[PDB]
């Protein structure tokens, strides 16, 4: 029985006694016109399904090869003392195969939107 | 005292109980909840077989990337899904039942080298006797585990770490590439 | 046995008043900025507000609208509310007091700030609406593109120190803090930081968004005052990360000699005030932090989605990439790497 | 059917005009207390305000009059608002959006009428766009008087909502004073 | 066939300013079709001022336009 | 202003019985003269003091506790 | 072994079965390598190495890049076709 | 133009004598002349009854128990019809207090579970005969009192038998009471008959849900009760106001799955268990079901055929399956021409 499983349990039921407290206490008394989503107190339709950028779904498709990074550095970091000056160049290699698909994301802007508010271009060429 | 003894055998009903919750569910995304409980499942038995490094990284690489993604998906695009009727997937049940008895058993096949194949299997249930734990004092510094894999990452095995470099560019350039529609 | 409920409860009973206490002193201190009075009508000198508000919202009623799953709708309360306080276990009060000492609690720290994600998404798909949806898309985007940058900053530190337990971080913080050596680190964590818990400098759902009040516009009562709980929770917790490896986590001087003055021996009066001195250092650390945010809060607009995306990826993502690059190799010309 | 007869007394002593007595009576005055304290010291209502009242409650939240120092914030959604302010006139295409935005917030919920043109359409009392005050859309608690009425009045009408606050009297209702 | 999403910044909204509905129909984040709707605060006054005097049509123009009254005030008087 | 001297020596001069009516009343603490008293009971006072803001010089100290 | 091989079976049978949608046959995969996993670090634990760790920690970042890339295939097979099917693709 | 509908007439001269000249056309802003009292008007009924009846311009009197649920009833007269005024049934004052202005006077103050402070003898007939007994010393016209439906004293329920028993004391009283028994009542949010179904974990009961009742329409019950409230052709008449056709409770429940479309649970443990089961959940603050109303699961709707129906005061009463979906909108949950369709639009920008 260490302090460290207390807590892990013991948070919960805090929370669970605060809902129940609320549900308890407070009224209920609902009708239709109280129920019903939020917008601005208008009422709408839902459209059943919208469109979306590109850039939205490639932010968090794009988040996982970046993590996988971020957590393949964590074993070299506990280490780094045995592997002094080879595994150093080994996470160098690693590290700067890395920035070079970074690179390759950052130069085909790929994260970014562009504004199709084009302030008209072409001139008035005449007759 | 003897109530912390069946911990290991609870995990496993519970995470069977858990793939039922996930393969059988309305909501698509009540399911992809349910296979974050399993993850959490398996994080449980990760601890408790003595492993406490690994199920802090299956939560934070499974459930926090993974996860995340999938949920993420689910979110902004159109999936029909149909609910689990008795009336088309009756005509699964005989060989779902011939395959659970047949995979199953040949999965625990494989853990054991008798010629015979009914002494395969036994052996698989044979395991009642408790394992003896000496206390050696031959290692002199605190190498955790996460410490070896960093040493066997890096050096045994760099070239691995590597090409696996190479396998996360391509997890960059893969998605990028399909969806920019360039110019 | 009694020892340890009762060290649980009154670390439970000094880290749920403060959460309470942040909130107050945030709208007192937001008044002062803005040359006017906070609250001074509950309390004495306007203390115990939190509780005026805490007793009213427990006493509201609770809707479900009719488009919602009421469970997920209630449930994601109570696992934000966990995730931002099962995070106060690791974080020492001096020399080795945590919840529970285990020897890689940073892998914990920064595990459970993964968790914290879901109940943003998640809460977006109870009470489905396009116009919510797509605003928990924006939240929870900005929300992993900050975290992933914040876990950055923490691998770099655990390359001068090679341990994850987090008191061993703070006994090699002796002979120097860490923020003064790395300190871009220290703007670049603080503004990741900002970002973590989504804070009005950089924010776009509370405010900005098709709902007028973030993705949990719709509510009412007891998931209310879990989600602002959890807010201000995470608030204290990454105040409390940046305090034990970027600041010094207990450590204020040496106090040798004034001991050596005072002391004879050690008893309990002795431990007492060493463990005075010690949280003092780290609560005037945590409560110098908590005023940061709220300072910052009081100075600034906010921002676009786009100016958001581009800040993170394309901005401080590739500066990160040379701190790894540069660190490393510093560690490297000299002849010291960190031993185990 | 074994009862057929009652002891109920014929004088028993209206809310307004009754004083407790018993324990029971003192720890239910007591918890409703605590209960209506905190209804006033946290009060928190929608930003409704419309038109020329909306100004004059952004003087409400200026750094002279401020509500801060009373517990007044504006939570800017029905669904976490106590209270509701029309401040500002109602025509004709609003009052079905007016009762929308009143339908919504839970059940302890008032309602404060500010200005001259929220309780009974005002200067535009004759027109043909105009509700003629939202005590037709509305069940509203306080009035606040005031073509502009003045940050003072408009407080004023504030401390007035509170003091209805002071004596609903939700735990002692239920003993059936 | 491009298809839009249709919103609304109704009346309750902070940064509306109270009266403003504004339908906005956008495709992702863009706006490609905005539509502005008003007469939630129209009242009828310019009806109204028909039926009054000079002198008593004069609050008529500090009412609305309420943040700058002295200046509705010199307009008519001008 | 809003300074912890300013409070510590108005406390100090209108006497700690008095504080406690005042901070039970106001949040503020306040020393006046005592320019003239209602005919409903509630004492008026004026602040001669150097630190004082503009609209801070004359308040109200009511006589019931339901104060309007 | 019992743990990971029965994740690994029913998790299989689950995708095998699965009629109704798409991302049930996703997280099916998903939960085979979780499966997977536990035999192996089951084997190391008994057998004294970090030798079938080493295959672990490898496989978890791929079973990662495996969920990046193949789900960016998925968004790839819904640009064209504004709603994805029940039965399947 | 509005137009009084109510009213056959402008010049009413009621029963006591009091002369009233109804003013200006129908609507809000005029007056018919009536004063009434509805006692229970924040109730499910009496919020329909006292909307129609201040909808014209009748001065209503509202004698409240409490202050929080009577607002919603202040929108729905003109300014200066409505009038609230505090009252407890334990204070004769105020009974004599409310009625004593009063043109006409209705009570439906009764209550379906015992309290600490009232049981089902106090609010039934002692309650009744303390108000009729007033309503005789002011000498008022039109007295009428609202009963339940199987309302009579040999019945083992406990309700019902004292419903009966406040009829009688009622007509003993005062002879020239209207006395009106309506069905089981659905309306919008209504007490225990279609909420109640709407949203329950278990829908337990006894019987086999074989009890015969027919359900009416609520804004049904108070038309036809303004109706009477206003011709005196329906002084010292007993009422029932029973609906078109009659239902069991599975074929309501039926009727209510198939419009939710969903499965509304079903237990029908027996009748033992299930009474001391409210037995226990009697202790409990906020109102729970009955368990004298287990009693009244067994007793089936009794009509009385010496008795004057909807067809009297010219109604007809809306059934309950046309009606059915607009009272279970809430609570209602929600291929290849579609992709073919789909085809054309764009989803990634
Ligand atoms: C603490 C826990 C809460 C205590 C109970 C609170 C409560 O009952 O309020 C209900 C309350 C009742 O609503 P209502 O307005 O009265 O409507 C009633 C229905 O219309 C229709 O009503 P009905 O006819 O269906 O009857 C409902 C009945 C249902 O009864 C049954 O169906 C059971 C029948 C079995 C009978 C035989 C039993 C065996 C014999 C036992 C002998 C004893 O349930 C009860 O009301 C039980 C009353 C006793 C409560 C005891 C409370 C004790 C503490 C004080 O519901 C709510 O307030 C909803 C609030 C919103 C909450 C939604 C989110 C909750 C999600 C939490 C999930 C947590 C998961 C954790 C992971
Ligand atoms: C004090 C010092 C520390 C502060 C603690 C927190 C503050 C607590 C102050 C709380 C005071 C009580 C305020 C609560 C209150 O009045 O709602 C009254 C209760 O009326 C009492 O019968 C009131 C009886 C309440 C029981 C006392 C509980 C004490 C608080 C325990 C924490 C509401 O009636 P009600 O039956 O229609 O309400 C019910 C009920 O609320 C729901 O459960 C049902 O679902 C719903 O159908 C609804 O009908
Ligand atoms: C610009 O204007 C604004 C502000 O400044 C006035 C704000 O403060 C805010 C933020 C709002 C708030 C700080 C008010 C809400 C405060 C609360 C709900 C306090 C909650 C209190 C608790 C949860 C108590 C916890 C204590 C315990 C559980 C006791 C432990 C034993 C907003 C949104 C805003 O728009
Ligand atoms: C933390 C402490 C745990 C507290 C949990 C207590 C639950 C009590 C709430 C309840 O009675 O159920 C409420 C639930 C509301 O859902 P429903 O009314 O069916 O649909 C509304 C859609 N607008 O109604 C339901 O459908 C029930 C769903 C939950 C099942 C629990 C049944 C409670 C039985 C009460 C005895
Ligand atoms: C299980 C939940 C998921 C796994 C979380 C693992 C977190 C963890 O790493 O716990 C570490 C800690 C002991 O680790 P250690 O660092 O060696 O402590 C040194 C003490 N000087 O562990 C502890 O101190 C206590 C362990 C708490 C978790 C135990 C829960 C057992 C789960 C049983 C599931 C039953 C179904
Ligand atoms: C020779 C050696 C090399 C020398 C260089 C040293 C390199 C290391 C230094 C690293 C420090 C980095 C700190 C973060 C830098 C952020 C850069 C920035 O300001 O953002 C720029 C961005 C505009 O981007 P851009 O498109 O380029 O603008 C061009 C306009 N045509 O504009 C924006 O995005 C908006 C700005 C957002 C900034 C966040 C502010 C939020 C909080 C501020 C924290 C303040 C801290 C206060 C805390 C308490 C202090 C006591
Ligand atoms: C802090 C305050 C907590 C203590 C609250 C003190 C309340 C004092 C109540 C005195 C008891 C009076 C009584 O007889 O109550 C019986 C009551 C049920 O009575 P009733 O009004 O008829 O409701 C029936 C509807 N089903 O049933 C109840 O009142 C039960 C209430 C129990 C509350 C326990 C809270 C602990
Ligand atoms: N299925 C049904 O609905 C049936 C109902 N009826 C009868 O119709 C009448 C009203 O029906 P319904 O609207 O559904 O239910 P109600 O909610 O109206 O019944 C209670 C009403 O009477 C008040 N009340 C209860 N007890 C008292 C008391 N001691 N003193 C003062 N007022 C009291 C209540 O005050 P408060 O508003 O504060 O709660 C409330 O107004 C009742 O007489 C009922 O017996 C007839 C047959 C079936
Ligand atoms: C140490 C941290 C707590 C210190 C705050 C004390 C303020 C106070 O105790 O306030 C006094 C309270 C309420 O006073 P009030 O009438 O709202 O103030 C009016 C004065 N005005 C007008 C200037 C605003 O009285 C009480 O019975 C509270 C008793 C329970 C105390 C709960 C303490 C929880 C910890
Ligand atoms: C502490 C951790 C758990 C949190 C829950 C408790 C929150 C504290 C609430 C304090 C109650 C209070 O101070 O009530 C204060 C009330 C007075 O209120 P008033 O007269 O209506 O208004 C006064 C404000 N003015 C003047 C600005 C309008 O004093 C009482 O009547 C007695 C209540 C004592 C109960 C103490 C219980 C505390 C536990
Ligand atoms: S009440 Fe007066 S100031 Fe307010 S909107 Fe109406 S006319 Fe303008």
């Amino acid at each position: 029985m260490n302090t460290f499983i207390i807590f892990i349990i013991l948070i919960p039921i805090v929370g669970f006694a605060l809902l129940a407290v609320n549900i308890l206490l407070a009224v209920y008394k609902p009708y239709n016109e109280k129920l019903g989503a939020f917008e601005c107190g208008l009422t709408s339709f839902n459209q059943t399904r919208l469109a979306f950028n590109a850039a939205f779904i490639l932010v968090a498709i794009l988040f996982l090869p970046f993590d996988l990074e971020i957590s393949t550095l964590l074993p070299y970091v506990m280490s780094i003392y045995l592997v002094s000056n080879y595994g150093f160049t080994i996470v160098l290699l690693f590290l700067l195969i890395l920035i070079i698909g970074f690179v390759y994301e950052i130069n085909t802007n790929a994260l970014k939107i562009n504004k199709h508010n084009k302030p008209n271009t072409d001139s008035l060429i005449y007759k | 005292m003897y109530l912390t003894y069946y911990f290991i055998e609870i995990t496993i009903f519970l995470a069977i109980l858990c793939t039922i919750f996930i393969i059988s569910a309305k909501n698509p995304m009540v399911s992809i909840l349910y296979m974050i409980a399993l993850f959490v499942i398996a994080a449980m038995y990760l601890y408790l077989i003595g492993l406490g490094i690994f199920s802090l990284l299956y939560i934070m690489i499974y459930i926090g990337a993974i996860a995340v993604l999938f949920l993420f998906i689910i979110t902004l695009l159109d999936i029909n899904s149909t609910e689990l009727s008795v009336k088309s997937n009756i005509r699964d049940l005989p060989l779902v039942l011939i395959s659970l008895i047949v995979l199953t058993i040949s999965g625990l096949m494989i853990y054991s080298n008798d010629s015979i194949l009914i002494n395969k299997l036994l052996e698989a249930f044979g395991n009642d006797y408790n394992t003896i734990i000496t206390q050696d004092w031959f290692n002199i510094e605190n190498t955790t585990l996460l410490t070896t894999i960093g040493n066997v990452l890096l050096t045994n095995n760099a070239f691995i770490l590597l090409v696996l470099a190479i396998v996360l560019l391509l997890g960059i350039i893969g998605p990028i590439s399909i969806t920019m529609k360039h110019k | 046995m009694i020892i340890n409920i009762v060290e649980i409860l009154i670390f439970l009973v000094c880290v749920l008043f403060s959460v309470a206490y942040l909130t107050v002193a945030e709208r007192k201190t937001l008044a002062y900025m803005q040359r006017r009075l906070g609250p001074n009508f509950v309390g004495y000198y306007g203390l115990l507000q939190a509780f005026a508000d805490a007793v009213k919202l427990l006493l509201k009623e609770i809707v479900l609208p009719k488009e919602s799953n009421y469970i997920i709708l209630v449930i994601s309360p109570l696992i934000t509310l966990i995730t931002a306080l099962i995070g106060w276990v690791v974080i020492p009060l001096g020399p080795g007091i945590t919840l529970g000492e285990l020897n890689l609690g940073i892998l914990f720290s920064l595990a459970i700030g993964s968790l914290g994600v879901f109940g943003s998404l998640l809460s977006g798909w109870s009470s489905n609406s396009k116009y919510s949806l797509l605003g928990s898309i924006r939240s929870t985007a900005q929300l992993i593109s900050y975290e992933l940058i914040l876990t950055s900053i923490f691998i770099i530190i655990i390359m001068f120190v090679s341990s994850l337990n987090i008191t061993t971080i703070i006994e090699t913080q002796r002979v120097v803090w860490y923020c003064i050596p790395l300190l871009p680190l220290l703007l670049i964590f603080f503004i990741a930081s900002v970002a973590e818990t989504a804070r009005p400098p950089f924010d776009l759902t509370e405010s900005e968004s098709e709902l007028v009040a973030g993705y949990f516009t719709e509510y009412s009562g007891s998931p209310f005052v879990f989600f602002f709980l959890a807010e201000y929770s995470n608030i204290i917790l990454i105040s409390a990360f940046n305090g034990y490896l970027l600041l010094g986590g207990y450590l204020s001087f040496n106090y040798s000699y004034l001991f050596n003055i005072l002391f004879n021996d050690y008893s309990y009066v002795s431990f007492l005030f060493e463990g005075l001195i010690n949280s003092s250092a780290y609560a005037i650390k945590l409560v110098f932090l908590m005023f940061s945010f709220i300072w910052v809060r009081a100075a600034f607009p906010r921002f676009t989605y786009d100016n958001l995306i581009n800040f993170c990826w394309i901005i401080l993502l590739p500066l990160l990439f040379g701190i790894f690059l540069i660190i490393p190799s510093t560690l490297y010309i000299f002849d010291s790497f960190p031993t185990l | 059917p074994r009862v057929s007869s009652s002891s109920m007394p014929t004088d028993f002593p209206l809310p307004s005009q009754q004083k407790p007595n018993s324990a029971v009576d003192y720890t239910l005055t007591t918890l409703d207390a605590v209960a209506n304290w905190a209804r006033q010291g946290s009060f928190w209502p929608v930003t409704f305000g419309l038109a020329c009242c909306a100004v004059e409650m952004m003087h409400v939240s200026a750094p002279r009059y401020d509500q801060d120092r009373l517990g007044i914030i504006f939570r800017a959604s029905p669904r976490q608002s106590d209270i509701m302010i029309v401040a500002g006139t109602l025509t004709n295409k609003m009052a079905p959006v007016l009762r929308q935005v009143y339908d919504q917030m839970p059940e302890p919920r008032w309602v404060i009428s500010m200005g001259s043109c929220a309780n009974g359409g005002g200067y535009y009392h004759f027109s043909y766009s105009v509700v003629r005050g939202c005590d037709r859309i509305v069940p509203v608690d306080v009035y606040v008087p005031g073509c502009p009425p003045t940050s003072e009045a408009l407080m004023y009408g504030v401390f007035q909502l509170q003091r209805k606050m002071r004596n609903t009297k939700i735990t002692r209702m239920w003993y059936r004073k | 066939r491009i298809r839009a999403f249709t919103i609304n910044f109704g009346p309750q909204h902070p940064a509306a300013h109270g009266v403003l509905r504004l339908i906005l129909e956008l495709s992702g984040e863009e706006i490609i079709r905005s539509d502005p709707h008003v007469g939630l605060l129209h009242r009828g006054t310019e009806k109204l001022i028909e039926y009054k005097t000079y002198m008593q049509a004069l609050p008529y123009f500090d009412r609305l336009d309420y943040v700058s009254m002295m200046t509705n005030e010199q307009v008519f008087s001008l | 202003s809003s300074s912890l001297y300013r409070v510590l020596r108005n406390a100090w001069e209108v006497g700690p019985r008095s504080y406690w009516k005042q901070l039970n009343s106001i949040g503020d603490t306040k020393s006046g003269r005592l320019v003239g008293t209602d005919i409903y009971g509630n004492k008026f006072y004026e602040t001669d003091h150097q630190d004082e803001i503009h609209l801070r010089t004359r308040y109200v100290e009511y006589k019931e506790k339901d104060y309007d | 072994m019992f743990i990971g091989t029965i994740i690994l079976v029913l998790s299989f049978l689950g995708f095998v079965f699965n009629r109704r949608n798409i991302i049930l046959a996703f997280i099916c995969l998903e939960t085979m390598l979780l499966g997977i996993n536990l035999i192996l670090l089951r084997n190391s634990v008994l057998f004294d190495d970090i030798s079938g760790s080493l295959f672990a920690i490898v496989i978890i970042i791929l079973a990662g890049v495996e969920s990046a890339i193949g789900l960016s295939l998925l968004v790839s097979y819904y640009r064209l076709r504004g709603v994805i099917n029940s039965y399947g693709i | 133009m509005n137009s009084f509908e109510n009213l056959a007439q402008d010049v009413n001269i009621t029963r006591s004598g009091k002369t009233l000249i109804a003013k200006g056309t129908g609507g809000r802003s005029s007056r018919t002349g009536y004063t009434a009292t509805v006692f229970g008007a924040n109730g499910f009924l009496g919020s329909y009854l006292t909307a129609k009846l201040a909808k014209h311009g009748t001065t209503v009197v509202v004698p409240y128990r409490e202050e929080m649920a009577k607002r919603h009833l202040k929108v729905t007269g003109d300014l200066g019809v409505v009038n609230f005024l505090e009252m407890d049934l334990r204070n004769l004052e105020s009974i004599d207090e409310a009625v004593r202005h009063s043109d006409i006077v209705v009570n439906l103050i009764g209550r379906e579970y015992e309290t600490k402070n009232f049981n089902y003898y106090d609010v039934h007939v002692e309650g009744a005969r303390r108000i009729a007994e007033a309503v005789k010393k002011h000498n008022i016209a039109r007295y009428i009192h609202v009963s339940a439906f199987n309302a009579e004293i040999d019945s083992p329920s406990e309700f019902n038998h004292t419903k009966g028993l406040g009829e009688q004391v009622t007509k003993d009283i005062v002879p020239w009471a209207t006395i009106v028994r309506p069905a089981p009542m659905f309306g919008r949010e209504d007490k225990w008959f279609l909420d109640r179904m709407a949203r329950s974990p278990c829908l337990v009961s006894a019987n086999k849900f074989q009890e015969t009742s027919n359900p009416v329409h609520v804004i049904d019950v108070a038309a036809a009760l303004e109706r009477i409230c206003f011709d005196d052709s329906t002084v010292a008449q007993t009422f029932e106001l029973y609906g078109p056709q009659k239902f069991t409770q599975k074929q309501i429940i039926d009727m209510v799955s198939e419009t939710l479309r969903k499965e509304v649970r079903h237990i029908e443990l027996p009748k033992a268990l299930y009474q001391a089961y409210t037995k226990a959940t009697q202790a409990i603050w906020w109102p729970t079901y009955s368990p004298d109303q287990v009693e009244r699961q067994f007793l089936s709707q009794k009509i009385d055929p010496s008795a004057k129906t909807f067809n009297d005061l010219d109604l007809t009463p809306m059934e309950l399956p046309d009606l059915m979906f607009k009272l279970i909108r809430p609570y209602r949950v929600n291929v290849s021409q579609l992709e073919n369709k789909e085809k054309t639009f764009v989803h990634i920008l």
